[PDB]
């Protein structure tokens, strides 16, 4: 047979946990992390919108 | 170059190192000039402050080396007190052997005395490092005056003075 | 510092500056509309002469 068709790509996510490393290496490794604690990140308070 | 503020240094506690030195504004009296009788008052109550902040800042610490570093031993910072206090036991060590197996259940002594103690040290396993722990903070970099701002351009100026500022690189 | 309608979270932004003179804090509440923010002769703001 042939009746012409167009294929939809939704994904799913199950349980899982919105994973992400606070560092502009993207790495998780250590308490102190690398771009958590560098060199102007541990500064005083700022605004934050998002 | 002729009236600049005692500079204060910013904190940050967890780290334990200092962010930066700043002017203070907030309790800064008028600058404007009252008369000639006493513009030389008010530039000569803050002259003999600027000795007392001065005289303190080699006498409180030692003078500035490494304006700011993380890596910090201890010297002047101290380690906490190193003293324990070591206290004996109701029961002995070797004098239960001879009775619960055997039939006698049990439940100085005053069934056979001994007197054996043994004391161990309380103090922190390895020295401190790192930033200050509790409280150390002023007695490790006490509010200091740059009395000519930033004469002499490309040699060196107020390096770990800025609080957007790491020891390993400027800027 | 304004805070809108139906709304709890509210904090003071001041980062390091000078303290030197300090006896503690005082806090009270006042409309926004029987009396602005003051400095100026006549702002468009009166309304409520209460």
């Amino acid at each position: 047979t042939a009746v012409d068709s167009i294929t939809q790509k939704k994904f799913l996510c199950d349980r899982t946990l919105w994973r992400i490393p606070f560092s502009s290496n993207f790495m998780s490794m250590g308490a102190l992390t690398d771009l958590g604690q560098n060199l102007l990140y541990a500064n005083s308070a700022h605004a934050l919108d998002m | 170059k002729e009236i600049p503020t005692p500079y204060m240094w910013s904190y940050q506690p967890q780290m334990g190192l200092a962010a930066g030195a700043a002017q203070d504004y907030s309790t800064r009296i008028n600058y404007m000039s009252a008369g000639p009788h006493m513009i030389s008052r008010v530039n000569g109550i803050r002259a003999h402050r600027n000795r007392i902040l001065l005289e303190q800042a080699a006498i409180t610490t030692t003078p500035r080396n490494n304006l700011n570093p993380r890596s910090w031993p201890a010297a002047l910072v101290y380690q906490e007190s190193p003293a324990p206090t070591t206290v004996v036991l109701p029961r002995d060590a070797q004098a239960e052997v001879q009775m619960t197996n055997s039939g006698a259940q049990l439940a100085r002594p005053s069934f056979t005395p001994r007197q054996a103690i043994l004391t161990l040290q309380t103090s922190s396993s390895e020295p401190r490092s790192g930033g200050i722990g509790t409280l150390q903070f002023i007695e490790e970099f006490v509010p200091s005056v740059y009395f000519n701002p930033f004469s002499g351009p490309p040699g060196h100026y107020p390096d770990q003075f800025i609080p957007n500022f790491d020891a390993v690189k400027d800027s | 510092y304004p805070i809108p309608a139906n709304a709890t979270n509210v904090p003071i932004s001041i980062p390091s500056r000078n303290w030197a003179a300090f006896r503690g804090w005082a806090f009270t509440r006042l409309k926004t509309k029987e009396t602005p923010s003051l400095g100026s002769g006549y702002d468009p703001y009166y309304t409520y002469s209460g």
